[PDB]
Order: structure tokens, then C-alpha cells, then sequence
């Protein structure tokens, strides 16, 4: 049938690099340029659904398993044979073990001024950092970038919340200083009982004075349309939405490697259809013969075959025997240039991602720290850039969080926050007998209930000294 | 398909990786810009008018190629044919709003503003009738404010000095006349030796949709048979085209203000 | 690839007789030296780019696969990229400290490298090192009035050099394609800003005039500097990256993998062969998989004159193979070489000593610390300059005595090997080092809260007076 | 399953006689001993004039 | 089922919520073919059982 007509009858490399994914948005104009000309945000909307939305996409899939392999069924076969179809979830492997090793332990800060410490110190707290910055490095991870938003709240109180990647991207100043300009943020709305059409993305504009609102569908060409109570003021002094980057490139971790899963799930599926598909061994019985098939059933049981050759009798009497043969036969395939295959395979996938080839590893003496900690090496060099491009964008939040502090005067205009000091620390494997041990001998002090707290054999780290305190009492009579 | 003979289409537009004679344009070097891109002159001397919806007229084009060519001769083909066909669309505005030619869709032109009124000089260039055409604008209040010329008749110009200051009239560096800008028409249509000038603030013009770009691997393009006869099927003759469409909008405010040079 | 990396017009330095002045006066020369940049190396500096990003030439290099029905199995490995970071870091993982005998010159760098957040400017460089082998940072006094320091682009930068032995850099030229996202021109239309000792010139152009510089609206901006802004780092004397010579084993190990997938697809892992004249009833065949018995019965033939033979039925698996020997070999060859050129350890053939990382990675690193310590010759020569380029500008807006020098400046590297904090306390508080309470304890992750436990440590000793 | 059905000759005098079908596969290979030594000959000799 | 076709130009200069405003109106069509085929036996009724048949 011809394909133009087949709606009205009912019936990866192209997308990771393309090199419309991965732009940075910049624009020529101010800030009141691009307002006074909001289809200019249009045109950016459509090249991010177009272009850059696809291969976030793609990337996600592969996070949640859902590699090529599962979903590419156009040119398998399943007409008595299984499907036998699989996916590896490398990615998840991949993505949480480089989070967790950068981001697992908390970001420590330090500041010479206690009143700006414990601002920051409140902020942190209220808004469940920890957990927080554990998500943006997730998105780091998969994506490449992740975005935070913040916003003063109806309570009147200052949050932080991630902003998904497949939905928000931020327009540059054109300038070699790339301030941002403005940030956009889509939501396809959708209901739960239709299988609607229209997206009907509603899309707010951030700028640096203020949230506007609007609504659009994307056939009649994102015509923006502003929602009633379009716009809404906000007291920082910077459009609020922050960036963050996983490299230079804003590549992820796995970005690089997805070619290599996909191979890695050909081939296991492709023993997989070997195993299913072919008769392990069979009995192979030859020659002119009578088979009874209700005595075929006897050969799981029977310990003598017997074959009697057929005897063929010539015209002139002469009489001669057909060959008989018997014997069983078994399917076979290179194991050897397999798994050798897919051991390259995987060698190679852990060694482009610094991540440990558990299948060659083995460990030594039982300092478990200092093993990680050189098998690391490689997986390292990446993690302290990482590591500065996040400072980068925690000094932005913090330059957002004075500036909303002050505006509320909730703290002097005389402080700054740039003095902040952020301590960043591995999630490495410790040893606290080890440490103990390092800490009291070099002069280091402990009092009582917080050395008890530290060993779990005291079911009462209080009690105990009341407890020692009668022992020692009685001692001195 | 099987067919060994390259594919023969009517019009034969489809962009092909194998030409007639059976050559084969494998490891085939990328083409190089022999000329400067010709930018629309009206959107350049006229004035932009804010406009929101249609009167507008629709430009639009299709280019198919063959998926061969896209892959083995050219594959960044699309990429650096949208200019050209963006210098084709403005090509095709500019003859229709100046000349009146290429079956415009408007009413309005410059060249039925100048035959309505009769404001033309028949002479050769001289400096008396140079005054002359810009003295058909003056006597009307209305002053010149640019030369539209055929960049051939340069030649012309470079022999007109002012008999007072006794220097050339026509700056060849500049490419001004009498201190006024001259832009030049690459169009066959004005011959070499006429001339156009007009105060162009009055010649208005407003373009509803920017030139749109669409890449297709599905669609039929009826418009072009096969040698059978049968139209063009993307999709089965593993085909692609790309479709352009831009809406322009002209309007002259004041039809007196445009006066034409013209060789006797 | 060979074409654009090794081409003999490609990597050269730019020479130019005349002064500043003499080239100002001749602005073209400086349009002949884009074009040049353009025509031969730019391609150099996107290819070196395009493998940092992945995208080897099998990706890319479409116009010979086949995809009629087979799959295309191309590949690209991501050497460039494991390499890139990985000598990077190791290089510039580590802040560069500074010392000096002067306070007032040590906390005006200072305040410098904070504002400016050099640490990760540093990083950024040493990667553009790497990836490229050379890396232009940009100086300028800003709006806001701060000095402002910012990376250039190494594919949109270059440099003129004085024709004397000694190269000062004469003028320095930044040129990028402005585009919208709608668009599209054929004039390829480039905005370049020409930098002097003096100011920043500002023009327009497009390739298909000619790269004409018309000079843009309010063309010249005055700089308050004494030497051209921009500064030229380099990888090594010939400005070579690191990867460069080894893309063509990068290219061949792509081949050979993408070669096996091909291979691993496109044949049929095992079949069970019959032969002999015979009846086979497709829709019987369809019980291969579960059938216990294979009965062949081969046919008899009947001959005119009453004799009777048989005919040869046989029946048996057949796989596929490959020389699984002599492919490893081969691929583990390629591997073990772009290791080895590189400097870059090869985890497929590795063992470790005990449990001291340190030195152990300081044997196996012995090659690669060879050559960064020329790179950090180099990078010092650098820095050197952006100092001179601080001082001035400080100077002229008084911000710092006129008496005070920069060029005693000490910049001190360190490599970012790992380290052992218990095995550096002991080495630290043996030999007679000292350390306050709090900090030591600050050092320590066990501590939940480490100045409260001054407190409780206070009232624990005080009760111990009792 | 592949499944090879030889071609039955029939002689002008009635016999009949079968053709002779065969299958498998066959795989390129290289000398990789001798190679490997070779190369790494080669490899060690450039180390060890150079110290 | 139904098709509602529609020139781009008015979906950009005449009515730029058209589809959108449609899609209540074709459900309240589909709804109203089948109550009249269940109930009725009207309007081609598909299937060989209706309220009115039996």
C-alpha cells in the first residue's frame, strides 16, 4: 500500500550527533529586545523540539533500559520462534556508580562570617540539599546538564527545585561573557483518559525581572498566546533559572558508549535465538529401513539398536545389502571467538567510562580505600572538572540567594557570599578503627559519649556513665 | 529499484547520482561559489511595515533528490542549497515588485507606477539628463533617494564628468551617482542602457511568514511523473525533497514618486 | 584525516615584516591571513575537535557501508576523549599555587585568580592543550570596570607574530559566523575583531566577496593595555596535541571492530546440513527444535535392467568460525600501542603492588611526567605574560603602587597523584609538627559536629577536676 | 536447517547416477606466531638500542 | 473515525485553535453515531444487534 496513504487508512547516531544537538542557544539583542519580540522565543522553542529534545530523549531511554534492542521489533521474526529480545542497562551501571562516587557524600562549606554561614546553612536545610545536588549529578551524568530553578514562594519562603533537561534550556547573551538572557520552561499538559493530539504546551518565559506565561500547540506553528495573568514579578535581580555542565561539551558518561551496548545486546540476543532455535543433539539413524514410530518412542528406554540392513535381490539372483548407519549428533558453535568477542566488548565499555571491570578484578592486603582510590585514578581526572564547573554554578545560587536575602532584608547588604569556601569530599570506603587509631595517637582528643557513640556494642551510650559512675563510686571505698 | 538505466523524470528536477551516460558521481568534490549571493533590493531601499496576518502572496518551491545522491555525492546537499533557494525567492520578489515581471500576483509595481504616470526620460546618460530624471521626483516635492541600475552600464556612467567642478559625477568606488547610492539588478529583464530612481520610502512591503524550510521522506509529489507516467513517490523510490514556502506583501503608498532613464 | 593533520600548511606560526602600524594602515593583509586560517587550519583544529567529541571518521565516513538489509555496525571508540582527560588532569587536577616575597602583589593576583575563578580557567586550558595543542585566553577591562579574563576559541583565534627572532605578537584576531536560528545565507558572513597594542578593531565580511573588512559601526575601541590582550599557550614546541599521532591506530582499531560486528551479524551462527536426495516437508522441518530422531531414508534407484542402489543420505551440524588467535592478537596489538604513545596506562595488562598508590604511580607515570614537565615550562611562560598584562592595567587605573613588580611571582605545580591523609599525619606530626585541636578534628569525618565537641570535651575535663 | 537436494543424471540407457552436493564454512586465518614474534622483535630492538 | 482537513494558512491567520476546538465536537459526533447504532438500529449499524432489533 502506498505509504502517503497509510494515515488515512487507519494503519541513535543520526540523533546523539547531530550537530544541531548539543548548540548553545545565543541571541544578539537585550534582555527588552526579546520581550518586545516573544516569537523570537518561538523559533527556539521549535529547534529545541526539533533538534535537542530527540536526543535528551534517547539518552533517557537508555537510563531507564529501554535501548534500541527492546523497541526496534520492525525486523525480527516470531512466527514459532521466541523473540528472545534483551537490553544490559549499562547505562544505569554506568550513571549511578560515577554519581555516587562524585556527589554520594555531602558538599561541605566553610566561611569566615558566621552570619553568612548560617544563612546559607538555613537555606540548605530547608530545601534538602544534600538530596538535591545528588539529583543534579544524576542529570549531569545522563544528560550532560541539568538546570535549577528558584523561586520565592507563596509561604514566603526561598526554594530550590531541579528543572527538567527534556524541558527547560536557557537563551545566552551573545556577548563572549554569555550572561543568560532569558530561560524557558514547556509543559506538554496532557490528560490521563484521552490520547490527545495537542500537547497545548503551556511555556514560561523567565527573565530577569519577572515570569511571563503564555500558552501554544505546536500546529499552528507555536503562535505564542499569553495566559491570563500572564505576567508575575520576582525580587531577584537575574533571570533565576541556573545551568550546570558536565564538561566543556556538556557530553554524558555513556554518551560516548551507546554503540558499543547496542552491540553487546546484539550478540547476546543473537545467542540467545542460537539456544532457543536449534535441537541440542539428536539420535541420526541412515538407510533403507522400517522405523515403527510408536517403538521410537522405546528410545529413551532401550540399551541395544539394532539395525538389519534392507538385502536387495537381483534379477539373476545376485543379493546385496544397503548401508545402515547410526549415531547421534550435537549442535555446536565458536565459543572460543564469542566470548572472546563479547569480552572485548566489555572490557572496552568500562575502560572508555573509568569505570571497574568487576569480570578482571581482585583485591589485596584489606586497605579497601587505597585500592579504590588507585583503580580510580582514571575516573578522577574527569570527576575534579566536573567539580569545577559545579562550584561555578553554586556561586550563582548563592549570588541569587544574597541577593533575595537583601532585597527582603532579612541580612545586612553588607555581606558578601563569594567568600564562601566549598569542600568537596569523595564517597571513598573508610575505616574508622583505622581512623581512631590516627586521630589519638598525634594528640587528638574524644570526650566520653561521643567515643561510645562510635562503637555499636553500647546499647546505652548514656546509661553507661551512670553506669561507670557507680563502679568508680564504690572503688573508692 | 533494480532498474540498471538511471531513473528519467518529467520535469527532470530530481537531483540524481547517476547522470544519463551511466557516470557515477562517487567521491564527488563539493561545488564552490563561483558568485556572491544577490540580496532582495526591495527589502533593501523600502520600507518595513509592521504586518500581522494577509495583501500578502505566497512563495514556495519543492527540490527532490535522489537518496544515492544524498548519501554518496553530496550529503550536506540540504544544508547549503536553503541560500540558494532563499536568493531565488528574493530574486523572484524583486523582478515582480520593480519590473512587473514573472506573472506578479500584486496589482502594484513600480514599473505600472512609472507607465501610469509617464514619468520617463528617453535619452542617453548624460549630467543634463541625469537633473532631468531627478527633477521628475523634485517636481513633485518628493526627492530621490536612490539609483537602481544594471551593473552593465557602468561604462556609460564612468563617461559623465560635471562641466563646473570638472570631476566624474559617478563615484566607481562608491558606486554612487551624483552623491546618491546605485544598486544593481543582476535581473535579465532591465536592458542596459535604463535607469530607475524614486524616493523608495514610499514603496512599502511586509512579510507575514519568514521563509519556513521542511524536509520530507514520505509525501507524493504529483507535480512530477515518472517516465511511466505515474507520479513521484518519496517513500517507495527512496526519494526526499525539501519544501520552502515565505509570504511577501507589497504596497506602493504614493505611485508618482518612481521615474525611469530609457534610451531614446 | 592524514590530508588535513599532516598537511604542511596547516600548524604554522604567522609571520608578519611590517609594524603594527604598518599592518593597520594594510588592514587586507590581515583578510589574507583569515582566508589562509580558513583554507588550512581550521580543518585541522575541527577534525582534532570532531574526535575529542567522538565522532571518528567511521561515523562520519557513510559513503562506503552497505545497508540493503544487514545492519551498519559502524563504531567510534572514544580513545581521543579517555587520553585527553586523563593527561589533563593529571597535569592541571591540582591548583597551581602562587607565592611571593611581596603581600600587596600576592593579594592582588589573588584577588584576581577569585574573581576570575582561574582554578577552573586553568583546567579549561590545559584541556584546549591537550585536545588542540595550543589555547588563546582573552584579557579585558570590563563594563562594570574589573579585569576580566576569558578563553578563546582555538578554531575562530589566531595570532600575527613580529618577524624577528624575538615573535612579538604583533596583533591578535578572533573571527566568528554570526547566524539566527532561522535562516540561511550564502554569504558566509564572519564578524572578526582585530586587536592592536592599542584597541580592538571591529569589522564585518563574508567569504563569498572575499573576506572584504568593511569597518562595523563605532569600529575602534581603546583598551587601556600596553600589549596586545591576547596569550598563546602551547603543548609543547610544535604545538602538537596529544592524540594527533595516534588517530590513524584510533581509526584502524574502529575498522576492526566494526569489522567482527559485521562479521557476528551477517552469518548464521550454526545450521544442521542435510543432504542426499530426499522429502523434506517444510511444515515437518518446523519440529527440528523439539524432535528426538533423525530418520534419513535415502532413495532407492531402480536400473532398466532390474539393479538397485542407493542413494548417499548424510546429515550433520555445521558453525561459523573465525580466527579468533589472530584477530585478538591484532586488536590487543592496536590497543597496547595507543597506550603506550600516549603514556597512558594499560589497565588490560595491569597489576598492583601492596597498597602504597603513590609510588606505584609514580613509576608507571615516569613517561608522562617527561613531558608535562615541558608543558609546564610552557604554561609558566604563559602565565608570566598574563601577570605583565595585570600589572599594567593595575597601574593605569592606579589600583597598585607603581613601584611594585609582578615578575617575581613563584608559581608552584603540583600533580594530582592521590594521596593518604593518615599516612601524611603521621609522617607530619612525627618529626615535630603541630596541629590545633579543631583543625585536626576538622580533618576527621567521624566528628558530626566539630567545635561542639570542644565544648563537650571542655565539660568532660572539667568534671575531671572533681 | 539448509538443505542440499543433489541433481539425479539420468543415462540414455535408464541409469541413474546423483550429483555431489557439499556445504560448510570457511574462514580466512594468517600467521599469527610468526607475525606476533616478528613484531615483537621489532618492538623490543627499538627499546633496547635506546635504552 | 473521521479526517478534518485544513489549509496552513488558516491555521495561522484565521483560527489558530481550530483542531483544539474540534475535538469535544467529534466526540459528541462518535457518541452520538453509537447511542443511535446500539439503540435505534440507525445510521448503519456495524453490528448485527441493537436494542430496536431484538
Amino acid at each position: 500500500m502506498l505509504k502517503v496513504n497509510e494515515f488515512e487508512t487507519d494503519t541513535n547516531i543520526n540523533y546523539l550527533f547531530n550537530d544541531e544537538a548539543n548548540v548553545v542557544y545565543t541571541y544578539d539583542g537585550t534582555e527588552s529586545d526579546l520581550l518586545q519580540n516573544v516569537n523570537e522565543v518561538s523559533k527556539y522553542i521549535e529547534h529545541h523540539m526539533d533538534y535537542q529534545r530527540p536526543r535528551l530523549k534517547v539518552l533517557s531511554d537508555y537510563y531507564e533500559g529501554k535501548t534500541k534492542n527492546l523497541v526496534e521489533l520492525t525486523r525480527r521474526k516470531e512466527e514459532y520462534m521466541a523473540d528472545n529480545r534483551v537490553a544490559h542497562d549499562y547505562a544505569s551501571y554506568i550513571s549511578d556508580f560515577i554519581n555516587g562516587y562524585f556527589l554520594g557524600n555531602p558538599i561541605q562549606y566553610q566561611d569566615d562570617d558566621k552570619d553568612v554561614l548560617e544563612a546559607i546553612e538555613a537555606f540548605n536545610d530547608l530545601n534538602d540539599v544534600e538530596s538535591h545536588n545528588r539529583s543534579l549529578g544524576l542529570d549531569l551524568s545522563i544528560y550532560g546538564k541539568a538546570y535549577e530553578l528558584m523561586i520565592r514562594n507563596q509561604d514566603d519562603e526561598t526554594r530550590l527545585y531541579k528543572s527538567d533537561a527534556m524541558s527547560t534550556f536557557i537563551i545566552y547573551d551573545n556577548t563572549v561573557e554569555r550572561n543568560s538572557i532569558a530561560g524557558v520552561r514547556y509543559l506538554r499538559t496532557k490528560p490521563i483518559d484521552k490520547t490527545d493530539e495537542d500537547e497545548v504546551f503551556t511555556v514560561d518565559l523567565f527573565t530577569s525581572h519577572g515570569v511571563y506565561r503564555y500558552l501554544t500547540n505546536r500546529t499552528n506553528g507555536l503562535k505564542l498566546t499569553p495566559r491570563e495573568n500572564s505576567f508575575e514579578s520576582h525580587s531577584f535581580e537575574r533571570m533565576p533559572i541556573t545551568e550546570f555542565s558536565n564538561n566543556e561539551r556538556r557530553k554524558g558518561d555513556y554518551e560516548k558508549v551507546i554503540t558499543l551496548i547496542d552491540l553487546y545486546d546484539n550478540a547476546e540476543s543473537d545467542t540467545a535465538n542460537y539456544m532457543s532455535d536449534l535441537n541440542d543433539a539428536m539420535l541420526l539413524i541412515k538407510g533403507n529401513l522400517n522405523l515403527d514410530p510408536v517403538e521410537v518412542r522405546k528410545q529413551k528406554e532401550a540399551n541395544v539398536l539394532f539395525l538389519e540392513p534392507t538385502v536387495y535381490v537381483d534379477a539373476e539372483g545376485r543379493e546385496t545389502e544397503g548401508s545402515v548407519d547410526g549415531g547421534y549428533i550435537y549442535k555446536q558453535y565458536d565459543v572460543q571467538g564469542t566470548e572472546a568477542y563479547k569480552d572485548r566488548l566489555n572490557s572496552d565499555i568500562h575502560m572508555f567510562t573509568n569505570t571497574p571491570n568487576m569480570k578482571d578484578d581482585n583485591f589485596s592486603g584489606t586497605q579497601s580505600g587505597e585500592a579504590m582510590k588507585y583503580k580510580l585514578f582514571g575516573l578522577e581526572q574527569r570527576t575534579k572538572t566536573k567539580e569545577g564547573l559545579f562550584t561555578k554554578g553554586l556561586r550563582r545560587r548563592a549570588k541569587l540567594l544574597e541577593t533575595i536575602l537583601k532585597n527582603t532584608r532579612s541580612i545586612d547588604a553588607n555581606k558578601d557570599f563569594n567568600t564562601v569556601r566549598y569542600v568537596y569530599n569523595r564517597n571513598l570506603p573508610k575505616s574508622l578503627i583505622e581512623e581512631l587509631k590516627a586521630y589519638i595517637d598525634s594528640g587528638g582528643k574524644i570526650s566520653q559519649t561521643t567515643l561510645m557513640s562510635l562503637f555499636s556494642f553500647f546499647q546505652d551510650p548514656e546509661l553507661e556513665v551512670k553506669k561507670i559512675e557507680e563502679d568508680e563510686k564504690e572503688s573508692i571505698k | 529499484s533494480n532498474n540498471v538505466k538511471p531513473q528519467v523524470f518529467n520535469p527532470d528536477n530530481v537531483m540524481m547520482h547517476e547522470k544519463k551516460d551511466g557516470t557515477l558521481m562517487n567521491e564527488f568534490t563539493t561545488p564552490i561559489l563561483q558568485e556572491v549571493m544577490e540580496n532582495s533590493k526591495i527589502m533593501q531601499l523600502g520600507k518595513y511595515e509592521p504586518m500581522e496576518g494577509t495583501r500578502a502572496f505566497k512563495l514556495g518551491v519543492i527540490l527532490p533528490v535522489t537518496k544515492e545522491f544524498l548519501n554518496y555525492t553530496y550529503s550536506q546537499f540540504f544544508e547549503e542549497m536553503k541560500p540558494m533557494i532563499a536568493e531565488a525567492f528574493y530574486k523572484k520578489f524583486d523582478e515582480a515588485g520593480i519590473l512587473n515581471q514573472g506573472n506578479n500576483p500584486f496589482g502594484k509595481s513600480i514599473a505600472q507606477s512609472i507607465e501610469k504616470t509617464n514619468k520617463v526620460i528617453k535619452g542617453d546618460f548624460t549630467q543634463d539628463n541625469i537633473i532631468d530624471l531627478e527633477a521628475l521626483l523634485e517636481d513633485d516635492e518628493l526627492e530621490a533617494n536612490a539609483f537602481i541600475s544594471k551593473t552593465q552600464n557602468r561604462s556609460l556612467l564612468r563617461k559623465i564628468v560635471d562641466p563646473e567642478t570638472k570631476e566624474r559625477i559617478y563615484d566607481r568606488n562608491s558606486d554612487s551617482l551624483d552623491g546618491l547610492p546605485v544598486v544593481n539588478l543582476k535581473s535579465s529583464n532591465l536592458k542596459r542602457g535604463e535607469l530607475i530612481t524614486g524616493d523608495f520610502d514610499k514603496l512599502i512591503y511586509g512579510i507575514p511568514q519568514l521563509i519556513e524550510y521542511k524536509i520530507d521522506e514520505t509525501a507524493q509529489l504529483s507535480t512530477v511523473k515518472n517516465e511511466d507516467g505515474t507520479p513521484v513517490n518519496l517513500f517507495e523510490q527512496d526519494m526526499v525533497a525539501l519544501r520552502a514556502t515565505m509570504h511577501v506583501a507589497l504596497h506602493i503608498a504614493d505611485d508618482k514618486a518612481f521615474a525611469k532613464l530609457v534610451p531614446a
